[PDB]
């Protein structure tokens, strides 16, 4: 669990200005990964007395290095019951000639299935009966790792699409405050398929409130640094 | 005011003059009542005649009884081993100590020894 | 706290001596002299601590001048009332009352909630004797501790002038 | 000397701005002692105006 | 045993008295004082041994500063109740109750046992005074030990935080 | 929260720094972030025995740096409930031919409606159902941040037009003084159309009361060094 | 201060004879109490007959401890390479020797020479 305290936007931070640094905090991980991060508003909000923080946090993800992916990502759908199909190969574009070793591997498989990879860029994937939702599932064509969607229907109609998660992602609601501490808390996920070396950065808004009920904004930013093996 | 005379922390950090080794830094505890002693001035004077006075170089010296650590050898106090001290008082002032040199060793008796530093300059911090 | 290089009664009681054991319900009370009266310090429940002065004294230097360091050392006493507790032993067994009883965990951790203040404030005090004696079903753990200082001048006024401007005849 | 010029006063400039007491026991994550120096480059040797004045006896 | 550079008289009791003579049945008894209540302390039948803290007291400094050295010193002693046994003669003889008591033998044995828990253990007491004194017919015999050492803070606690970081700044 | 305390022109004797002239405080502030200052005229007003201060105050915002912006500001008008449409391509005069990166930053969105961006310089403002009033939303032309306010009318006849909120602002009333404790307390509001290095000065005009009812005028200034972490 | 008799400043420039490479100027520091001494007229005397005296010419002397700096040879001190000297004492005074000549070198052990300097002229700057 990452733990920040927060400039105090008083002076000393800084010398006032004079220096500035301020470069935005680090933080490191893993692909795969799912972790938490507390930070602490303390230090900026217990001198304006009043009633602490509010529930209006706001984020943004934002790519300084991204290096883009090899294979794409692909997305299918099936009913109820039914078994899925499904190919390899046609999400491998590549420019030299080389050989294609499909793996699926076993820590990122599907939830409510089970995936039989086939001997030349194929797969049959059976769904979990009695169940409706989605599934993902990760593979690793030639080292390069992407994911595969597959939206299982109540048989009806259909089932919309889901947004193809990004590497770096904070859960939608997964965020709270205590305005008796004035600690935020939220979770931080990197997807298996983010590149080591790639750089993020997070910036965060979040708004205070006095006794009246007005509002005081702060902001501020880290670097989502995804490194391999820790 | 003035805050009760007394030390309340000593740090003392070795390093062997042969293998360059560092150890430290470590703590250590007096051994009874007395407080260490000190002399800042690099210049020693001499009473010259009618007033005047003749100012040489000299050497800031240091003179600090604690007790033996059960994990460092003896032969490090007795002026075997590079030393770096730092002492801080009740009152809030700190007083550090860069390449000292044990000179002029006294024989102990392995618990307590009184180390007779002499360094190029110590620093103060007067307090607050 | 007042007297930024020591620690009076009161504060001794309820800063040193309260913290430590949860068995006295902060009943730390300080008193004039421990034996200033026996028959109404010896109403509150079992058990609780008194605190109070022995006698205030010098340490060497002493005089009042203004500027002497005037030295001073106050000798009080922390006097515990513990309830002794027989330890009984179905079969028609029991132990009487002049046991042993364990004064040491009472010293170790009032030493040590007297190292924590020491630590946090820069007040450290001189432990003199240790004496324990019993009456009927009572244990009393008697320590007495001495505590040295130096007395401020307090009056630090405004001062006679601003000086400035003299004057001057050189005839 | 060597690597700056001398301090004017060293008790200002130099600052070990800390948080440690923000930071609780119910996390171990040590680390934030930022230290901020003023800087002034050793002085060194500039314009040197000579102003010479001839003269006989 | 508990405080590894030092004894509490339960210990002493049932380590260095106990083992001891024999003819006690293991009658250590350790007291608050030795001289606390006599009514109840002279009902056990003889013989029997009583151990109790006489005064707890200082061997030099002794301030209390996380780091000091603490030096303490408690002073305790060791009664020996033992019965006198008058000899007779059948020629209608007897040796009166005031007579000589050996004694010598009892400190002998008690400091063998003392010296034998030393050099197991590596902890040494101080011999101070031996003193006798009948009554009746029993007699008793009051040794009077001292012992020293140093108090070991026991908080030693964990430690605020652990450091690491760095990041530096030359401002104007 | 900024705290200063003021040169109380006791005898004037404030031993100036010899070199070192500037007289006015120097306050940093980022982009965005709305702070709270509190400046104690105890130090000025406790001699003047009377009834301290008074809430009749007065502020300026004179600028010194301006750097004026690239991309222009824009309004726009819109009944209730009927969705608006809008450009974002005359907004940005430039001199050199490049490309147009329209962005909307997601922490300084709507208020209350969506916005989608579409592909050129178009956009669609939904506004939020059941509401009658302003709102805005900060877009980055090629890096450059420019502000829309939209104005939704309650279909009746119209509604006027605000005052495009400047670089560096003070809230209408949002400040208070303490007469007990002589303590002025405002907000100091940076709009995220601030360009970073510009400097800005803001003059305070704070009077005091005798104990007749008369005045005690005193003047302060500060220097607002407009910094950035990007 | 005034009255306070000893050295404060001591600048050393080495130019060998052999390949006219310059190194300086590098301040020095004493060994130990003992001062820099002077004799700065050039003109020997020697006492003849009622009254009177036979001035000859003679040189400009200087004798001169210094620590040796770990980063000038040895030999540059030993009387090979030509030196320029400049003092600075306590109460003002600075003497400056230019283009002197080590002469009649002493063993050394590598951590503090006495540099005999022979000179035409020696210059005084006699404080205000």
């Amino acid at each position: 669990m990452y733990f920040f305290s927060v400039d105090p936007r008083n002076g000393a931070s800084k010398s006032g200005d004079v220096c500035g640094s301020c470069c935005c905090e680090s933080i490191s991980a893993r692909p795969g990964e799912v972790n938490g991060v507390m930070v602490s508003y303390a230090a900026w909000s217990a001198p304006l007395r009043g009633h602490g923080l509010t529930n209006k946090t706001t984020f943004e993800i934002d790519g300084v290095s991204v290096t883009p992916p090899k294979v794409s990502n692909a997305f299918g759908r099936t009913k109820v019951g039914v078994v899925f199909e499904g190919t390899l190969s046609d999400l491998f574009p590549n420019p030299e000639g080389e050989q294609v070793e499909y793996e699926i591997s076993e820590l990122n498989g599907p939830s409510n299935g089970v995936v039989e990879l086939g001997a030349n860029g194929a797969f049959t994937y059976t769904p979990g009966a009695l169940f409706t939702g989605v599934d993902r599932f990760w593979f690793s064509i030639n080292g390069n790792i992407g994911e595969y969607v597959i939206s299982v229907d109540p048989t009806t109609s259909e089932l919309p699409q889901p947004p193809f998660t990004t590497p770096v992602y904070v859960p939608a609601a997964r965020r709270s405050v205590d305005p008796r501490t004035h600690v935020l808390k939220f979770v931080l996920g990197v997807s298996p398929a983010a590149i080591p070396g790639d750089v993020y950065r997070l910036t965060v808004r979040q708004v205070a409130i006095d006794c009246d009920g007005n509002e005081f904004v702060h902001i501020s930013c880290y670097d989502i640094s995804i490194g391999s093996c820790g | 005011c003035n805050k009760q005379n007394g030390v309340k922390n000593i740090l003392i950090t070795f390093t062997d003059c042969d293998t360059q080794e560092v150890i430290g830094p470590i703590s250590h505890e007096q051994p009874d009542d007395t407080l260490p002693t000190y002399k800042n001035c690099a210049w020693t004077n001499t009473a010259l005649t009618n007033g005047y006075v003749q100012r040489s170089a000299s050497n800031a010296t240091m003179t600090l009884p604690v007790v033996r650590d059960l994990r460092v050898p003896l032969a490090f106090y007795q002026g075997c081993a590079q030393v770096d001290v730092q002492v801080e008082k009740f009152d809030g002032t700190v007083m550090t100590l860069t390449e000292g040199a044990v000179v002029e060793p006294e024989e102990s008796d392995g618990r307590s020894v009184t180390m007779n530093i002499v360094a190029s300059e110590i620093d103060e911090l007067l307090p607050p | 706290l007042t007297y930024g290089n020591r620690v009076t009664l009161p504060e001794f009681a309820k800063y040193i001596v309260a913290p430590a054991f949860h068995e006295i319900e902060g009943r730390a009370i300080p008193v004039t002299g421990v034996d200033d009266d026996a028959s109404g310090t010896q109403a509150t429940k079992l058990p609780f601590v008194l605190v109070g002065l022995r006698q205030g004294d010098t340490s060497g230097p002493a005089t009042i001048a203004g500027n002497s360091t005037i030295n001073l050392r106050d000798d009080f006493i922390v006097e515990f009332n513990m309830k002794k507790e027989r330890y009984r032993d179905r079969k028609g067994g029991e132990t009487p009352f002049f046991s042993y009883y364990d004064y040491e965990s009472i010293r170790d951790r009032l030493f040590n909630s007297m190292i924590e203040f020491s630590g946090e404030h820069g007040i450290t005090f001189e432990f003199v004797s240790l004496d324990i004696s019993t009456e009927g079903d009572v244990v009393y753990i008697e320590f007495r501790f001495r505590q040295n200082y130096e007395w401020c001048e307090t009056v630090r006024e405004a001062d006679t002038t601003i000086e400035a401007g003299r004057f001057s005849i050189n005839l | 000397g060597t690597l700056f010029s001398e301090f004017d006063n060293i008790n200002e400039d130099i600052q070990l701005l800390t948080d440690f007491e923000v930071q609780p026991k119910c996390v171990g994550q040590p680390g934030i002692f930022h230290l901020n120096m003023r800087y002034r480059p050793p002085v060194r040797g500039a314009r040197i105006n000579v102003n010479m004045a001839p003269a006989l006896f």
